[PDB]
C-alpha cells in the first residue's frame, strides 16, 4: 500500500498527458496482466455485508462483524477468517452449524451475483480475500489481501486494477477494452487524460485507504 | 441495495 502510493507518485509527478508525444501503447506490459480481480459485488451491508465474485468465479463476503467467508469456485472448499485473524479450512459441506446463517448468505449472494450481474474482464483471458473496501459518490474502492486495490467508477465503468507487486495498472475503458501498463513506463512514455485523470484520484484513494486503516 | 454493474 506504502509503495502504490509512491509508484503513483512518481507517475503523477511526470504530469503523463502534458508533457509531449504521449506513446501510451508503448507503456503497454501484458506480461504484468492481473492474476485476480472483482468481477462482481453487492453492497448489503446495511444488514449483513458486503459480497463479492473474483475473476475465478470464487466469491466472498466481508461481513458487518469483521468476519470473512471464502468459497472457492469448486463450490464446496471455504475459507472462514474470524476478526483475530484466525484462518480456516473447510468445506461447505463440512461446515459447523455455528457458521450456518453465514453460509446461507453467502450462497444467496452467490446466486444473485452469478444470475444478476456482469461479469467485470470477462473479455480477459484467464485466494486474495477483500482486506476492506469503502464507497464514494463517484467510485467503490476495493482492498484486497494480496495488495491489489481496485477503483470501479460508477458513472461511466471504467475500471481500474493497481498491482504494487508489478507497479503496474490494468485500466479498464467505457468499450471494456483491457490495457494493463507499467507505471514506470507510463512516466516514460506518458498517456492521454482519461488514464491520467484516474490515476490522479487512484492516489487520492491510496491516501485514503493509508489513513484509514 | 446497490451492487455492480447489471
Amino acid at each position: 500500500l506504502s509503495d502504490m502510493l509512491q509508484q503513483l507518485h512518481s507517475v503523477n509527478a511526470s504530469k503523463p498527458s502534458e508533457r509531449g508525444l504521449v506513446r501510451q501503447e508503448e507503456a503497454e506490459d501484458p506480461a504484468c496482466i492481473p492474476i485476480f480481480w472483482v468481477s462482481k459485488w453487492v453492497d448489503y451491508s446495511d444488514k449483513y455485508g458486503l459480497g463479492y465474485q473474483l475473476c475465478d468465479n470464487s466469491v466472498g463476503v466481508l461481513f458487518n462483524d469483521s468476519t470473512r467467508l471464502i468459497l472457492y469456485n469448486d463450490g464446496d472448499s471455504l475459507q472462514y477468517i474470524e476478526r483475530d485473524g484466525t484462518e480456516s479450512y473447510l468445506t461447505v459441506s463440512s461446515h459447523p452449524n455455528s457458521l450456518m446463517k453465514k453460509i446461507t448468505l453467502l450462497k444467496y449472494f452467490r446466486n444473485y451475483m452469478s444470475e444478476h450481474l456482469l461479469k467485470a474482464g470477462a473479455n480477459i483471458t484467464p485466494l486474495p480475500y477483500l482486506r476492506t473496501w469503502f464507497r464514494t459518490r463517484s467510485a467503490i474502492i476495493l482492498h484486497l489481501s494480496n495488495g491489489s486495490v481496485q477503483i470501479n467508477f460508477f458513472q461511466d465503468h471504467t475500471k481500474l486494477i493497481l498491482c504494487p507487486l508489478m507497479a503496474a495498472v490494468t485500466y479498464i475503458d467505457e468499450k471494456r477494452d483491457f490495457r494493463t501498463y507499467r507505471l514506470s513506463l507510463l512516466e516514460e512514455y506518458g498517456c492521454c487524460k482519461e488514464l491520467a485523470s484516474r490515476l490522479r484520484y487512484a492516489r487520492t484513494m491510496v491516501d485514503k485507504l493509508l489513513s484509514s486503516r | 441495495p446497490l451492487h455492480s454493474t447489471a
